[PDB]
DNA sequence: GATCTGGCCTGTCTTA
DNA sequence: GATCTGGCCTGTCTTA
DNA sequence: CACAGTGCTACAGAC
DNA sequence: GTCTGTAGCACTGTGTAAGACAGGCCAGATC
DNA sequence: GTCTGTAGCACTGTGTAAGACAGGCCAGATC
DNA sequence: CACAGTGCTACAGAC
């Protein structure tokens, strides 16, 4: 007889109903019985603008610095006033945002559901409580490839994608004093779509150093003014103020690299957190202290730059651990759980390969040899583990790969039965230490694994030490480096690593092709202000709840 | 007349991008100014340019011990001081926009220290402090060094810049405007820099040329940035150096030339050539002008153009510098599926 | 109130939504306002059971030579009893299918409310005319690449596809005698997705010849045992006789050499219809009478084994006009317009190419200057005609690129204004006859061409003759010689060529991905299982009325 | 003993497939039977094998001008017929299954015409009309000479076929049967065939091996499809070539070899050597026999295999044939992800 | 040691 | 004409 | 210890 | 007793290009 | 006068791998 | 002369 436009909005975004598709139905259903249950399309483009930011007034106090007052902006182009001037630097790009604090009041606008019920249920009163909410931001970047160019009108554009984005993991409460913080909402499912809210689109290419930082120079700008004032909001009936904490984590290495000043990546210092170089970090495997930091990189380049000692250019670059670029957006010193992940299980299958082959014995064998070992591994994880042989490693193949049953499927194929359990040893001592960085919560999923791990990891690095010497003589790959010398001590700092992990964004991208496909105009002015609105839509918590709630 | 043939660049495409500098220091020609920061195949950021067979070559230069490393500015005001005392022979160069899009705002003097061995040169760059009265970060401005009786100073005009810190928005973010037109008298020690403001210039220009001599300079066809004209007025400015106050005057006359970031390649004592930027912001001039300066004035006669391709006639953009002694590099974007990724076609143009 | 499962079914399969998303859609609008109007999800697998096939009865007279009587067969595989035994041919082959008699008796009893309304608009009466049908059936097949491959449990399968389709043209009536026949239905978008149903998909590469031919025999067999029985089914409450023509015309030039016996494809042998050499269609470029036939390739190729005169190689080769490998399935001698369109696009585009250069004076250029000329030509095609550069000519390239202000658009790069003046003549003339060749009734939507094609075609010929005889010596493609020399006698013998393209065809492998991603389960033993059925469900005019119908 | 290298194919990998021949002709091999139909860079379809420095060529053979022309038969019984008068040396080959599957039914002759310049070979292929009583279209049966007194027939026998025309549906299209057990005697010409029944031999069997001597045939493991076993028993055969009808009895002798498919490559006299197709339908035969017969029956004995790589142990399936004199040639399909696309890795394996 | 010829190799063309 | 050294080139590694 | 599906078949709960 | 809703099954897609570095060698310049 | 349904706009995706053939050259065999 | 959309903005028809 009638749904809420709210109602069947949530439906139509919920389900990857395009526009055309529901108004398909929507005649069909009101032509056959002819009340109309459905709503037509424009009380949804109404029903809407409450829900995208630019609706809700706020202010922060004090003002921010140069980030303008007015609080009922939406889409812009990313471009920020790029005068076309012919003699001036290309305007190159096609890109779309929302200015970052009104995405962001929007997005805290959304839990105010939540928010009343976390305040209610651990018995906080409300009149009470409203002066020190505090909201953790993980934030999160990444490049695609492969994004086909459309014939348009112009610009002529590249073929890659630059997707900025962020979510809302915990908000918590420190008054009225002893409290450490009394956490009210928190984050369920934060690897998920459902949680990861786009800021910021761009036809760009990761590598163009020069585009990119003018595309996200505003964003940083508006990050570094909000770490200092207080956020007003009417929530609940009531003016409330809020801070921010910012935690850039969402960044695999060769991101990290580029946009901390370091130098990319099989370099001669290999950590991201550490100061040990490549050879330095084969002869003592387990024992390195977390030291890098972005202020510290940011201090180091002008050593660089002025160079004031006089040396030559590779004594300065020893004296300054390889910053020879300036650092240009804080990220937070931890891990990237899923791209560790991958790599390892590509490590592990390296490994494989050379013990198919016996490469601790004839060191050195031909192309077409390790051509056949190859052909052959395959062959047999395609009878058990029923894997197909990859182009790349990704997750999936990663996580099937490191079991211990591949792992004797593999031994199958070796012959001499001591690395046989030499390997076997391995792969169960791996196994032993992976919860501990893919845990959403370490401390209370797997305690004692926690607690295990320096051991554990001790014996890993001497197992390779001894055993596969022929292999790690000097030479280690960066994420193994990574995995046993600097876990224990993020998961101290930190609480978790899994939880801040790339899988959310990358889940994101998935999203990015399917409504770049069926959910936007087909223009090259504007399917990026309809990719991004939709996209918005479909990660907001008031409209998801529309979906379990009339059901259970 | 005028020659032009195509290069081929063999290896190095990644690293020239629009907003370049090509240093002629003792016959070699340097590429200044490259696409992003500097990787560890050549840590330096300049590299020598050597044009041989139809081909261009990079080779990764190195600095000495005492020189202060540089980040990679992009449309640097260039000034080639020449050889004489104390020190010969530098190139200044101030200030240009850094890899992530801020403006330096700081001089640089880069010189040769020694040679060889095996036609290896090693150059040396002192970030040289201002003390003033300093001017602002900014960019497409231009430097001309001059001499008085016979002192010697360096006089700094022009340039964009980013909106005052006041009005910036993270709206404004990427908006330029031309900075006020005062003129900038660096000594180049003491750094000491005073600002002088005009009469007859009102509006600050910017992408314009600059031709020096025997204390006068002469500035050329800028592009005001305020009522978007491209001005075919020409400025003449002499100055004279009595200690203690730098006394100065200006003059505008007839008429000079339309044009904005033009190529200035030198072919004879006082005379260059000018190969062309823009006229309008839609058709990039395609003649040549020569261009001889000498006491009594400015002089200016057309010469005949190569005979353009049609590649380098239908293109929107192009750029380019002064490979020295008449000869420049011009370098025009290419388009195709799949990428090249060869970035840009290069043409060498010769005068006679 | 309440929806007919009918209609909901076709709401459900005609808007692309998922099953889990429509279950997803029904629980919530089932919960806001109780009362459920779609229905839930097993009383629709309850519905399509009518119109999938294998559920009308039917029967042939005489009965159908090697094909069994079971009229309820539903999804076979393939294989067809491919013995297993490990010293035989491998059974590496993943496939389904419909029983070919069995989908044509679906489809025609899909089409019973048009056939019986086509009957009663005529005038004609119902307890006469129920002895006289004839059906027109389109048959289609085509290779197709990027086929992503299952990790799943065996076995090892290609990643390439083929799938084989049909679709119904029109279908009349002869009796009472004197009129040619009276059509009473016939398809008003046959070049559509919503008229070409799926019979039989593989995981197949285009090139075994011996893979595919073990697919395709019983389908050929069931071809061949059609032609000559007559089809009874109740239709409109009473039984009537149908009889059926199949024409194959929706294949590319590729498949049709390799299912003739010909060879491919830049042969000495050009021509699919005729005989006529490369060279020999330099000189003659517009007169060719059509010979070849499958009955005559048949006949040609036991010449060929039997070699009965005793030749060498070659002697042979051209007595038998190119005839080596025997021809395995009957296709009409027809052209493929949409693939003759790009084939005249991309050779109008080197046509400018060697006009920006004039590589009329110089014979010889390099590849850089080539290249060169390239760039050129794509960065004006850029600036107006609004195109960006392609890897590969498509259709909608090849159609915005062969107008009169592309050309225009390309002139002002050449030079010399007599060249210009000669490609742009060249132009007009294509344009004045590519319609007889993409029309769906050329005689009756533009009749003048139709009547001035040869003249047109005559003077085409002529001006590559004189002003590009640098290009057109001795070598010519060899859809430049079908559309030169064959275009009248087929449109004349058939009486259209664009409603017979392959057009349709390759619109279905856009669903096939679409579906495959979205539609099915996720494993290599049901995956075509679902894609099949889901497919057929799409393209049932049944369904399809419900969508239009309750609307206007 | 016996030594197996690994080969590489430079530039044609696309040709062979599971089920193919090699002819050894004049000590030259000849490898017949390729994927698809014949292209015309081979518009024979029969190759000459070259084995040298580790590598595997393939060069196009061509025919003469009385030569029919033949279809790539994929598992056709091969029967080398010795020099001897008439004219030698022949090649039967009959009757395989066609590109497009269907079964020949047809009798050619293969023999070598002239030579050279340049190692240049012209073969012939006569096929010879049948007239019987002719054998039904199949495959994987075995053909055989013998000589009696002293005239020389063709025995025939085994094999599996497509299910009979009445009985055979587009749902049993691919589904195959043994043919029914008889005898098939081939005289040469006159083209006349005679087929015999025997009490001792109930049901068929396919994918075995022949070998003949001097008016004897043993015919060893096949595969029987009715009950899905692979017999230990051996057949042996006793002909005799009497005016005017062929008298003709048989026996079972006690225990033979339980392979299919198997390589039977000749070393001696009247001796050969296995080296092994399938023991069970999941378990490929890893051992080397040699079998040399003789007046008194067969004799058999086992021989050491040669160390087997890890990925020939490994494979699912594998095939080949005998490139002569003791040696053979063995193929393995590769899996990987691009494809290689080298299909198939070689090996050749050697006795002494 | 000189000459001949078959077959390999590269580049262009034609359809995808 | 012999010797030296800078810089080019190839292959392997590390992250995507 | 990613996660939200992919559709079909069984098998309970609910009047 | 029919109708209804969910658990089990096995697998999906988003994660995708250059740069660093060590060793060998050759070419060009100098003594 | 609010509510409703469609026309205009500019562009999308399905069309995607080897084989034929002519000319030059070299290697190996013969006189 | 492929064709069924892609979503937003205007602009009529309909009480
Ligand atoms: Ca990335
Ligand atoms: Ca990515
Ligand atoms: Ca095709
Ligand atoms: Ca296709
Ligand atoms: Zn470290
Ligand atoms: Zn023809």
């Amino acid at each position: 007889f009638g749904l809420h436009p709210a109602v069947c909005l949530a439906i139509r975004v919920n389900t990857f109903l395009s526009c055309s598709q529901y108004h398909k139905m929507y005649r069909t259903v009101k032509a056959t019985s002819g009340r109309q249950i459905f709503q037509p399309l424009h009380t949804l483009r109404n029903a809407e603008k409450e829900l995208l930011p630019g609706f809700h007034q706020f202010e922060w106090q004090p003002a921010l610095k140069n980030v303008s007052t007015s609080w009922d902006v939406g889409i812009i182009d990313g471009l920020s006033g790029w005068t076309v001037s012919v003699d001036d630097v290309p305007a190159d790009t096609i890109s779309r945002r929302f200015r970052y604090d009104v995405a962001l009041v929007s997005a805290l606008k959304d839990l105010e559901e939540d928010i009343m019920e976390g305040l209610r249920e651990r018995a906080l009163d409300d009149s009470m409580c409203t002066s020190g909410f505090t909201v953790v931001v993980k934030e999160s970047c990444d490049g695609m490839g492969d994004v086909s160019e459309k014939h348009g009108s112009g610009p002529a554009v590249p073929e890659k994608a630059v997707r900025f984005s962020f979510t809302i993991m915990s908000i918590s409460i420190r008054l009225e004093g002893e409290d450490d913080g009394i956490t009210i909402f928190q984050e369920q499912k934060p690897n998920s779509e459902l949680s990861c809210r786009p800021l910021c689109l761009m036809f760009v290419d990761e590598s163009d150093h020069e585009t990119l930082t003018a595309i996200l120079g505003p964003v940083v700008a508006e990050r570094k003014a909000m770490m200092e004032s207080r956020l007003i909001i009417s929530v609940g009936g009531l003016l409330r103020s809020f801070r921010f904490f910012f935690r850039g984590t969402g960044y695999d290495e060769k991101m990290v690299r580029e946009m901390e000043g370091l130098e990319a990546s099989g370099s001669t210092y290999i950590c991201t957190l550490c100061d040990s170089t490549r050879a330095e970090a084969s002869q003592n495997m387990v024992l390195h202290s977390i030291t890098r930091s972005h202020d510290e990189n940011l201090e180091r380049y002008e050593i660089w730059r002025k160079n004031p000692f006089s040396e030559s250019a590779d004594e300065l670059r020893d004296r300054v651990k390889g910053v020879s670029a300036k650092p240009f957006m804080e990220t937070q010193p931890t891990l990237d759980a899923l791209h560790c992940d991958i790599g390892n299980a590509t490590e592990f299958y390296k490994i494989f390969q050379d013990e198919i082959g016996e490469v601790y014995q004839k060191p050195n064998p031909s192309r077409e040899e390790r051509r056949r070992w190859r052909s052959t591994l395959d062959k047999q994880l395609r009878k058990k583990m029923k894997l197909k042989p990859v182009m790349r490693m990704n997750g999936n193949y990663a996580r099937r790969l490191m079991t211990r049953e591949a792992v004797e499927a593999v031994c199958e194929l070796v012959p001499s039965e001591e690395r046989r359990e030499a390997l076997l040893k391995l792969m169960d001592l791996y196994l032993q230490m992976k919860p501990v960085w893919r845990s959403t919560c370490p401390s209370r999923d797997c305690p004692d694994q926690l607690c295990q791990y320096s051991y554990n990891s001790q014996q890993f690095a001497d197992l390779l030490s001894s055993m596969f010497k022929y292999r790690y003589d000097g030479k280690i790959t960066n994420y193994l480096h990574k995995t046993l010398a600097h876990v224990p001590e993020i998961v101290e700092r930190d609480g978790s690593i899994g939880a801040w992990a790339s899988e959310g964004n990358e889940s994101g991208n998935k999203l990015f092709r399917r409504f770049r496909k069926m959910n936007a105009r087909q223009s090259k002015t504007f399917e990026l202000e309809d990719i991004l609105k939709h996209h918005w839509l479909y990660t907001s918590k008031y409209l998801q709840k529309f979906m379990e709630a009339h059901k259970n | 007349s005028m020659s032009l043939q195509p290069l081929t660049a063999v290896n190095c495409g990644s690293l020239v991008q629009p907003g370049f500098s090509l240093l002629d220091l003792e016959g070699d020609v340097y590429l200044f100014g490259q696409k992003g920061w500097p990787k560890r195949s050549c840590p330096t950021g300049i590299f020598g340019v050597r044009i041989k067979k139809g081909e261009l070559k990079l080779r990764a230069i190195s600095f000495s011990n005492n020189s202060s490393y540089l980040p990679p500015l992009r449309c640097p005001a260039i000034a080639h001081f020449e050889a004489q005392d104390g020190k010969p022979e530098c190139y200044l160069i101030h200030g240009g926009r850094t890899p992530n899009n801020e403006l330096s705002s700081s001089l640089y003097m880069l010189s040769v220290d020694s040679r060889g061995c095996n036609r290896k040169v090693t150059l040396r760059c002192e970030e040289k402090e201002l003390v003033g009265d300093v001017p602002s970060a900014r960019y497409g401005h231009t430097l001309s060094v001059i001499n008085s009786r016979g002192k010697t100073a360096c006089v700094l005009f022009g340039g964009r810049s980013y909106m005052p810190p006041t009005e910036r928005t993270t709206q404004n973010w990427n908006s330029v405007v031309d900075c006020p037109p005062q003129v900038y008298l660096i000594d180049l020690e003491f750094g000491c820099c005073t600002a002088h403001t005009l009469p007859e210039l009102t509006d600050g220009q910017s992408f314009h040329v600059a031709l020096a001599r025997q204390d006068c300079v002469y500035f050329l066809g800028g592009h005001i940035l305020s009522s978007d004209c491209r001005p075919s007025r020409l400025i003449r400015l002499h100055v004279e150096l009595l200690l203690g106050s730098p006394v100065l005057t200006c003059t505008i006359l007839h008429e000079g030339l339309t044009i904005t970031s033009a190529i200035a390649s030198p072919i004879g004592y006082h005379e260059y050539i000018i190969f062309g930027g823009y006229q309008s912001e839609t058709q990039k001039r395609m003649e040549c002008t020569y261009v001889g300066l000498d006491d009594v004035g400015v002089h200016m006669e057309s010469r005949e153009p190569p005979q353009w391709t049609s590649e380098i006639s239908h293109s929107r953009t192009w750029f380019g510098g002064s490979l020295g002694k008449g000869t420049a590099l011009v370098a025009i974007p290419s388009e195709g599926n799949p990428t090249p990724p060869e970035a840009y076609h290069f043409y060498q143009v010769s005068f006679q």
